[PDB]
């Protein structure tokens, strides 16, 4: 069939919140502090990912409904989601070449080694990396990854959320548009859908993951205070 | 309390 | 008369914990958050006085008999003086001629003005300015600068001191050093001491206007998530 | 609680 004025409205507003908290030239990155190849990327990175959680929270308030939710569940589903958001949103930098994330020169260019000078193992890297070539692979538009990114954010199966009736509803009016662009607007794509529900699958695993080992890191205040206060917030437990 | 999350979704 | 082998010794360590916790090429800087001329000098300044309370920090566990104290005096002792600690060291990098402090390119060279970006208004950097320059005034030695810096730190006058009596008495065994210092090897340093003493009063109004226009600063969470967990910790009053 | 004092004060 063929998309209709509501559908069509929803993915204008994505792509456009998209477009407002995405910039491809990674400019603010030297606003981080400097990367340095115990942990000695950590403050980098813990900039990188505290900026991320910024745009994260930009680009939820412009998905449609969510600004509706409870000041609660909004907190509840950006808490149990964001590391999950970021390692979306971050494919878009990802390269199979040189499978690392680059967003400037060899200094903004990280590799899986990078990461580990973080703080967090291969346990956790290898199907992160893992993940973001086989997600890369699939080519998506960009209106197919922005809505993969509010279906992932809208998900109501997530610990602390109340209204857990409404955001499902929210999530299948996405789920719906997702499903039925890919049928109107992408040639060969019988298979898409299913390929990316899958990988939502895949995201809790790795933040299952980045929980334990961002938990391990939290109880060391040695690595504990290089971390930035909207990152301990949203990553801690302290509900 | 969540004292920045709130300050940024509002 | 002449200095005993005791306050000799008490001399050598302090000498050396300065010069184990102070680099005169500040060369550390370039790993704080870039600094940019709402409060766009912020992010640098936070990490610039950061790192310096780990350095006082370094400092005053090497300060004779401050080790020995109870952890909680210890901290007490620290959350109260760390920003006159910071104004006092701080002034080996100040400059009579522009008036500033110089350490490094044009970029670590801060101005009256940059302070301002941080968050803070003349009604503190007026005073501070004016304490800088009389203090640099005093020529002090090496010897001289670092015990005064021991001996605020041991001021047994702070809200939270419990050993309010060991502490006094510390303070008082640096005090006497610094005394007979002065006499024994400063030509010309009469009214030394008594000029020193006086800067400690100049340090309490500082530390309380600071502390004021802190307090707002920290109020406000988008300004409050620029600080670090340390800074929030040390200047923070959930005790 | 002073989490990170405690740990730099040791
Ligand atoms: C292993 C998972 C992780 C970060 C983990 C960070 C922390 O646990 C810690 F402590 F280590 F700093 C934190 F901050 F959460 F606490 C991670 C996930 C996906 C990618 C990347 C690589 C870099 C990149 C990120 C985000 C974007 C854009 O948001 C772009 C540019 O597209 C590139 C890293
Ligand atoms: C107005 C007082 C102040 C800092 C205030 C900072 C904050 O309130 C905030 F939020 F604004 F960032 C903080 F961090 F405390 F919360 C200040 C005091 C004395 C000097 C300077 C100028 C720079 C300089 C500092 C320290 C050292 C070395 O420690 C050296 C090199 O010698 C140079 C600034």
């Amino acid at each position: 069939h063929m998309l209709s004025d509501e559908q069509m409205q929803i993915i204008n507003s994505l792509v456009e919140a998209h477009h407002k908290t995405y910039d491809d030239s990674y400019s603010d990155f030297v606003r981080f502090r400097p990367p340095v190849r115990r942990l000695s990327m950590l403050p980098h990175l813990a900039d990188l990912v505290s900026y991320s959680i910024q745009k994260v929270i930009g680009f939820a308030k412009m998905i449609p409904g969510f600004r509706d939710l409870t000041a609660e569940d909004q907190i509840a589903l950006l808490k149990s989601s964001a590391i999950e958001i970021i390692m979306l949103r971050s494919n878009q930098s990802f390269s199979l070449e040189d499978m690392s994330w680059s967003c400037g020169g060899p200094d903004f260019k990280y590799c899986i080694n990078d990461v580990t000078k973080a703080g967090h193992t291969l346990e956790l890297l290898e199907p992160l990396v893992k993940f973001q070539v086989g997600l890369k692979k699939l080519k998506l538009h960009e209106e197919e990854h922005v809505l993969l990114m509010a279906i992932c954010l809208l998900s109501p199966d997530r610990p602390g959320v109340q209204d857990h009736v409404r955001i499902e509803a929210l999530q299948d009016r996405l789920c719906d548009v997702l499903q039925a662009y890919i049928r109107i607007q992408h040639p060969g794509g019988r298979l898409l859908y299913a390929k990316m529900i899958q990988k939502l699958a895949d995201l809790r695993s790795l933040n299952e993951e980045h929980s334990k080992q961002y938990r391990s890191l939290s109880f060391q205040p040695e690595h504990s205070m290089q971390l930035t206060p909207l990152v301990l917030e949203v990553f801690g437990s302290e509900v | 309390r969540h004292k920045i999350l709130h300050r940024l979704l509002q």
